[PDB]
């Protein structure tokens, strides 16, 4: 037995590749002299899904060597699609018939002629029948499936499918014996990142360049989610900065710098600075015991077993930076992964593109255990106006779905909306869907005002003495990020004009 | 796509005198 992985090549996935050699991979290793009473024909295909930077093709050339072909040839998809109809069909056939030389020369004793796609996903869409919509690249998919199953089969082969979209692919190209037999890879737990630490260090480790203060027990387990792939490329900046010290002119940790650098496949940390400018100023009770109502339902998902799923909106009168509050909630917590869907980033786009950029995120998000996810203006990606009803129909419908749909078994995620009205939504039938909501209220009062203001710091006793006495009566209705536009437009201003400015201007604010 | 190009080319006599 060759399978186990004590081999350096690749780790963290053992059950998986465990599975795929016991029920897959047993006839290839075994003595032909009981096989061929039995006549078992093998696998012809496998196909094994997951995330892009999860080690899968080192998985593949892996397994070849663990069962010699003569050797792979490895190709993606799109890297073969043509506009003229010939060249694409041809390629596939030059790639299959590799092999078919090989078996009918020496008949049945020959070598694995092994193939690789690296995404099928694009090229097997699942075609349908009628006279129209037949599809654009339908007739590949045949040309495929035609070499795999067809006439004068032939039992020389095996063929590895590596996809992200494992849904797509048609129905008949995975039955049994095309490809028979699925796996699934998913990012790797700690365990299998300790591993695949150790297999990146092991050149290091022989060498004893890093001889100290380095633990990879737990540096695998202060990154809760990075990719595989991801790892390889922190690695070399930690054997990077070891050489850029000596710019300056036997090893250190430099992990816990370029960790900060890293973007991963999930969390990141720079996308905050945009929705948080200044953080958060607690001005009263109701900022406090909002986001303590945040930290006291995040518990829920992760101490519950019945409901993976979870949603809230926090709704309020515009400019109360519920935005930032739904970011402090996601940042309190240290989730493995945090994201953000909004406008900003889905600008001028289609009703149908943003959609599909917003459920890239949720799938995305899916196959993490533990997950918080946001979205913000929610009117806007909806794309509301008042004069008139106009949004696109298809946006909500995906977006609801969406918030009723479970998870995986195992998996959880909360929701967050930032919508600042919720009548339409009240009419529109999407507050049912989400659980519950959070009023945030601005400010309501001077006596808090004053207070804000003093946390803040840019006026003098004197100043703030001014507005002490001018009102303290009116209960002021004013968001935040507003309060911060006008004391940033009377910031400017003759310094004996400045606080009345800001006060005229304060009282031009409405009810 | 739904791209049908069906199109022709042309020869370069070799030098056989
Ligand atoms: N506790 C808090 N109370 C009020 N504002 C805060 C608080 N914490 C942070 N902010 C501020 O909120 C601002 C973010 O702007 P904000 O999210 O209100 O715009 P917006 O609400 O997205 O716009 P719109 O009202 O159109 O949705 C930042 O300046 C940030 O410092
Ligand atoms: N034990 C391991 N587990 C997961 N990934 C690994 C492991 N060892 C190495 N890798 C990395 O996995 C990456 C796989 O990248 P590649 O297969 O080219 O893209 P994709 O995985 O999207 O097909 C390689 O770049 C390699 O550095």
């Amino acid at each position: 037995p060759d399978w186990n992985f004590e081999k350096m090549g690749i780790g963290g996935l053992d059950k998986e590749f465990s599975d795929i050699f016991r029920r897959a991979f047993a006839s290839r290793v075994f003595p032909p002299e009981i096989v061929e009473q039995m006549g078992c024909k093998h696998v012809k295909g496998i196909l094994l899904y997951g995330p892009p930077g999860c080690g899968k093709t080192l998985l593949a050339r892996q397994i070849g060597k663990m069962l010699n072909a003569r050797e792979p040839k490895v190709v993606n998809g799109p890297e073969i699609l043509n506009k003229y109809v010939g060249e694409s069909e041809a390629n596939i056939r030059k790639l299959f018939a590799d092999a078919e030389e090989e078996q009918r020369r020496l008949g049945a004793n020959s070598g694995l002629h092994i193939i690789i796609f690296d995404e099928i996903d694009a090229i097997c869409k699942q075609r349908g029948s009628m006279a129209g919509s037949t599809g654009v690249h339908d007739t590949v998919v045949n040309q495929l499936l035609s070499k795999i199953d067809g006439v004068e089969q032939l039992n020389n082969i095996l063929v590895i499918g590596m996809t992200n979209r494992p849904d797509l692919i048609d129905e008949a190209l995975l039955r049994p014996g095309r490809l028979e037999v699925k796996m699934e890879i998913g990012l790797p737990d700690e365990k299998g990142r300790l591993q695949i630490l150790h297999i990146h260090t092991a050149r290091m480790r022989g060498h004893q360049l890093l001889s100290a203060d380095v633990d990879i027990k737990e540096l695998a387990v202060e990154t809760k989610n990075f990719s595989g792939a991801e790892l390889e490329g922190l690695v070399r900046a930690a054997q990077s900065t070891a050489m850029n010290r000596h710019i300056i002119a036997r090893g250190d940790f430099l992990a816990s710098l370029e960790n900060d650098i890293k973007p991963a496949f999930g969390t990141n940390q720079e996308d905050y600075a945009s929705y948080i400018m200044n953080g958060i100023i607690k001005w009263g009770d109701p900022v406090t015991r909002v986001l303590d109502d945040g930290e006291l339902l995040v518990q829920q998902t992760k101490n519950s077993d019945r409901t993976p799923l979870v949603s809230v909106l926090l709704e309020g009168p515009p400019h109360s930076g519920k935005t930032a509050l739904a970011a402090k909630i996601a940042e309190e917590s240290n989730f493995p992964f945090i994201k953000i869907c909004s406008p900003d980033k889905m600008i001028g786009f289609s009703e149908t593109a943003k959609c599909q950029a917003m459920k890239k995120i949720f799938d995305d998000a899916y196959k993490s255990q533990l997950s918080c996810v946001v979205v913000d203006d929610i009117e806007r990606l909806l794309d509301y106006v008042p004069i008139g009803p106009r949004f696109s129909n298809l946006v909500l419908q995906a977006l609801l779905v969406l918030l009723k749909k479970a998870p995986p078994q195992g998996r959880k995620l909360l929701i967050i909306g930032t919508t600042s009205r919720k009548d339409v939504l009240q009419e529109m039938e999407m507050l049912n869907a989400f659980s519950t909501t959070i009023h945030v209220p601005n400010i309501a009062t001077g006596e808090q005002l004053l207070e804000a203001l003093e946390l803040l710091g840019n006026f003098k006793d004197k100043e703030r003495t001014t507005i002490a006495q001018q009102v303290k009566g009116k209960k002021v209705w004013i968001g935040i990020k507003k309060l911060l536009m006008l004391i940033e437009m009377s910031l400017q201003m003759d310094p004996e004009y400045r606080v009345r400015k800001f006060l005229a201007l304060l009282r031009e604010e409405g009810a | 796509m739904a791209e049908d190009a069906d199109m022709r080319n042309e020869l370069e006599e070799m030098q056989r005198r």
